[PDB]
């Protein structure tokens, strides 16, 4: 939930 | 011995992202520490250069780390950093997960004001959350900076201002936690969004843990779907019950910003600098820590 997440 | 750059002895390991590992090093020419941010060559698609030429184009900026080497060098894209101090998460973990609304108060001045500057370079962030803000060293302690660029991207052209196009069916780009309910819609993120993150943030700090923080899931893809879920499902008015309304008023106004207006980055730091005034505050930087 706190991961940084990319598109 | 070990050295980066020919220069920073490697330390210990100190934290990993999706876009690499930081280590502490030392340079050895003056003995001053600093951190190293490695990404492996062979990654999926290299980010940490992009970002180096994002920090360096914010240098001199208050409140933006300074990079002190950019190279490759065997398996590892590096980027050498200035250290600075704990950050937030570390601080407000370091307070027992609390945090008095004048510290809040403190450090949403500074963080709507670092980015604002983001923005004037052009950029949005993108991934607005407490282990991103870090104080400086010593004298600087009282200065809260902005770090970790790898989501970040231009949103206007540098010369003509041309917002970047709406789009939706974005997947979802940022932390599930703090991302604005925008982001979790698919639509494309804009300057807007930074702030409705530091609004979630800001009430992250007055709470300890906001609402949609530990739900049991099974797939991480499910995971951002109960998140999603709860994020909307909650009003800015209850989340921010037992606390003042310019918290629930920051909300909104983030929230009601179209996708390429302006935020009103003045009257944001005036709402939570009227409130620091009725408290009866004084700006000393001595804060909960």
């Amino acid at each position: 939930s706190v991961a940084s997440l990319t598109s | 011995e070990l050295r980066v750059g020919n220069r920073y002895r490697l330390g210990r390991k100190i934290g990993s992202g999706s876009f690499g590992d930081i280590y502490l090093g030392t340079d050895i020419a003056a003995g001053e520490e600093v951190a190293i941010k490695l990404e492996c060559v062979k990654t999926k698609h290299p980010q940490l250069h992009i970002e180096s030429k994002i920090y360096k184009m914010m240098q001199g900026g208050v409140g933006i780390p300074t990079i002190r080497w950019c190279g490759a060098e065997g398996d590892y894209n590096v980027m050498v950093m200035e250290l600075l101090g704990p950050s937030l998460e570390d601080l407000f973990n370091f307070c027992s997960r609390k945090f008095s609304l004048k510290t809040v108060l403190l450090l949403a001045d500074q963080m709507i004001s670092r980015i604002e500057y983001i923005h004037s370079k052009n950029f949005i962030h993108r991934d607005v959350k407490p282990d991103n803000f870090l104080m400086g060293l010593g004298k600087k302690g009282n200065l809260v900076y902005i770090i970790d660029f790898g989501l970040a991207k231009k949103y206007r052209d540098a010369r003509t201002h041309q917002h970047i196009p709406y789009r939706e069916n974005k997947n979802l780009t940022g932390t599930a936690r703090y991302a604005s309910i925008n982001t979790h819609l698919g639509i494309e993120q804009s300057r807007r969004d930074d702030l409705e993150s530091l609004g979630y943030v800001l009430m992250y700090f007055n709470l300890g843990s906001l609402p949609w923080q530990g739900l049991k899931a099974a797939t991480k893809r499910q995971k951002y779907e109960r998140i999603s879920e709860k994020k909307m499902s909650t009003p800015i008015e209850v989340l921010c019950k037992g606390y003042p309304s310019e918290f629930a008023t920051y909300l909104n106004f983030c929230r009601s910003l179209r996708f390429d207006d302006k935020p009103d980055y003045s009257y944001l730091r005036q709402l939570f600098r009227n409130l620091f005034h009725r408290q009866g505050f004084s700006y000393d930087y001595v804060f909960d820590w």
